[PDB]
């Protein structure tokens, strides 16, 4: 039995933390809704 | 049950413990999540029943008490922050500028940032603090690496 509960306010945060690159992928999407990638 | 608009953590106490299994994002009184974390199943809120009412295992996402309401898309230039709500751990804000996943339907925006599979369902917000998409379903790139789709539903 699932249940949820609040985290907070979806809001930009001025000065987050910067990080993580921008990959250009190739990718298939099957129909489970996996995504893999196309080589 | 609790319908202020914000993000929210999805429990289940059937395994040890609490266990968080996801993140969802309530707007217009309306509960969004993907599709991986629930199952499609309903949800509690308090003393209170969240029913599905709109879901799709292809796109990755479910509706609660009524149909999507995200609409907001990447605009394909700018950075974006991931609201990333790790289990146990306090809600965070990440920013970076998307890569791109091509398919043979399109080209999707991705974020490339490595949470816990917990995390799945956590908001991607534009510099208006508009949702444009929920953070989750992915792939396992060459250096073991992990990259999710900015996966975003359509508002009918
Ligand atoms: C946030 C979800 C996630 C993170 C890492 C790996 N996988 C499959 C999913």
């Amino acid at each position: 039995d699932m249940y949820i509960e609040r985290a907070g306010d979806i809001t930009w945060e001025k000065d987050a933390e910067v990080t993580g690159n921008s990959p250009r992928l190739d990718v298939a999407l099957d129909e489970s809704g996996d995504f893999s990638l196309v080589e | 049950g609790e319908t202020t608009d914000g993000v929210y953590r999805v429990m289940t106490r059937r395994l040890l413990g609490s266990t968080q299994v996801g993140v969802g994002v309530m707007q217009e009184g309306v509960f969004h999540t993907m599709w991986h974390v629930t199952k499609g199943a309903a949800l509690r809120s308090g003393e209170g029943r969240l029913d599905p009412y709109w879901g799709d295992v292809k796109q990755d996402l479910v509706s609660y008490c009524g149909p999507w309401k995200l609409d907001a898309a990447w605009d394909g230039l700018s950075e974006v922050q991931l609201l990333a709500v790790p289990p146990g751990e306090r809600a965070k804000n990440i920013q970076t500028l998307p890569g791109i996943f091509k398919t043979k339907d399109g080209d999707i925006g991705a974020v490339a940032l490595d949470y816990p599979a917990g995390t799945s369902g956590s908001p991607i917000l534009d510099k208006c603090g508009r949702v444009i998409g929920l953070y989750g379903n992915g792939v396992v790139i060459k250096n073991g690496s992990y990259v999710s789709a900015i996966t975003q539903g359509k508002r009918e």
